[PDB]
């Protein structure tokens, strides 16, 4: 059951080689390649992400795609770059100008033949392939545009797999890019036909995380991108060593998703503690939960008090017992019945695995399929119709060739999506 | 001013929540003639 990862663009590429670094280290892999764990455990399933070079090196199953190699040269020169297959680096000539139109349509039609060799001789190899997972922006434009149209051609390619993004969207306070609401309207709009399953993540909560949660002096990036790649590592977590109840992505999917359409997730991680107070709090099942269900907790904008739970998921590691798992889920359940939809008997699934990240006793991560993501797509809604009456900048995108009417159906098509979510938490049983 | 996140905590849970470690308990409900006769004789 092998996964193959896909990094677009600088966030991608940098996201990703936090990730390569976190996965190694679990496994117990040298920045040569080489293994020097201490438990077969960790080797039984060293498959699932790596491939076996010869005389005992493993190289990682990962493409990374980029405009201008800047990125891919900052992440060759790091500390665990040499680890990478040098054929697995893909790049052009110019950037993607932050421009939908320039990374879906001019430099993507240049580059994708080579990005999809790749990635078929990579997903070939595998004995038997799970889903596919992609890292990108959705308001930048290498990452919006070649995100996509890899997605695209991929599920043209393997349709029966599974197809996962992980994803940031623009914060509600601070733009970073100027002309953020035509990419992630656009993007939207073609995640949610190919899509099997999104999740979504504001710089500004990583912040929020860091300084009240953290109490970190002076974070960086490598923070963020190690909160995230703790998470994505955590999901996978049950795919790859043994436990009491064993779990899958599909399983997830399955368990998540009551309608096609709404297949949008809240994130969270819950065993984040405070630089001084780590003597104040004692580990427990109780104590994940708490810091679980806490919105201060989760990496998105919205909050749950102004919408319902459609469905949740825990993932659990660590030596404990069923009975605590079950019981507080459902304590949870009964005491704030008024944010569970009533007409489904029990939202949250459970999963147990017996062997927790290294230099922490227990760790959970959480996802969370709730209707408060409306709210983001209407306030991107709001501002993409401010800037296409107006044509504010819309030069650009037509004189490269864009279609006026491809704006008016994603713009229909979010629109409907927030009516749907919208109906959805006000039906009844009548 | 530095930003927030705009959720408030709502949930909370305790340790040991269940009654008694109980998940349900049942309710109590309250709860000839005469032989045949011989002997010696003569
Ligand atoms: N968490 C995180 N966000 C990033 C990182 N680099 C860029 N971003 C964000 O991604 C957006 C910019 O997209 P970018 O990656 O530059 O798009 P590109 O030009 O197509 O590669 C902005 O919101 C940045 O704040 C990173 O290393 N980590």
């Amino acid at each position: 059951r092998e996964i193959v990862c896909v990094q677009a663009g600088q966030c991608g590429n940098q996201i990703g080689s936090k990730f390569w670094e976190v996965i190694s280290d679990e496994h117990g892999v040298d920045p040569t390649g080489t293994y020097q764990g201490d438990s077969d455990l960790q080797l039984e399933r060293i498959n699932v992400y790596f491939d076996e070079a010869t005389g005992g090196r493993y190289v990682p199953r990962s493409v990374l795609i980029d405009l201008e190699p800047g990125t891919m040269d900052s992440v060759r020169a790091g500390p665990y770059g040499q680890i990478f297959r040098p054929d697995n680096f893909i790049f052009g000539q110019s950037g993607a100008g932050n421009n939908w139109a320039k990374g879906h349509y001019t430099e993507g039609a240049e580059l994708i033949d080579s990005v999809l060799d790749v990635c078929c001789k990579e997903a070939e190899s595998c004995d038997c392939l799970q889903g596919f997972q992609i890292c990108h922006s959705l308001g930048g434009g290498t990452g919006s545009g070649m995100g996509t149209l890899l997605i695209s051609k991929l599920r043209e390619q393997y349709p029966d797999r599974i197809m996962m993004t992980f994803s940031i969207i623009p914060s509600p306070k601070v733009s970073d890019t100027v002309v953020e609401p035509y990419n992630t309207t656009l993007s939207v709009h073609q995640l949610v036909e190919n899509s099997d399953e999104s999740m979504c993540i504001d710089n500004e909560a990583l912040y929020d995380i860091c300084f009240r949660t953290l109490k970190l002096t002076t974070p960086t990036f490598g923070d963020l991108n190690h909160l995230v790649s703790a998470v994505v590592s955590g999901v996978t977590c049950c795919l790859r060593f043994p436990g009491q109840l064993n779990s899958d992505l599909r399983k997830l999917a399955v368990n998540l998703v009551p309608f096609p359409r709404l297949h949008f997730f809240m994130m969270g991680f819950a065993p984040l503690t405070s630089r001084g107070s780590q003597q104040y709090r004692g580990l427990s099942v109780p104590e994940l939960t708490q810091q679980m269900f806490d919105a201060k907790n989760m990496m998105q904008a919205a909050d749950p008090r102004h919408g319902r739970y459609l469905t949740a998921s825990a993932l659990f590691r660590g030596r404990m017992s069923t009975k605590e798992v079950d019981e507080q889920m459902l304590n949870v359940q009964n005491k704030n019945s008024s944010y569970f939809i009533e007409w489904i008997p029990n939202n949250i699934k459970s999963s147990v695995c017996d062997i927790p990240p290294k230099g922490l006793k227990m760790a959970v991560t959480f996802i969370g399929n709730n209707t408060c993501i409306q709210e983001m797509f209407r306030r991107v809604g709001e501002q993409f119709t401010l800037m296409f009456r107006r044509k504010a900048f819309l030069h650009w995108y037509t004189g490269e060739g864009m279609d006026e009417m491809e704006f008016t159906e994603a713009e229909s098509n979010m629109n409907d999506l927030v009516s749907e979510y919208q109906q959805y938490q006000d039906a009844t049983i009548e | 001013q530095h930003n927030k996140h705009p959720g408030k905590t709502v949930m909370f849970t305790r340790k040991d929540p269940l009654k008694r470690g109980l998940f349900s308990s049942y309710p109590y409900i309250p709860e000839a003639g005469p032989n045949i006769k011989t002997g010696k004789v003569n």
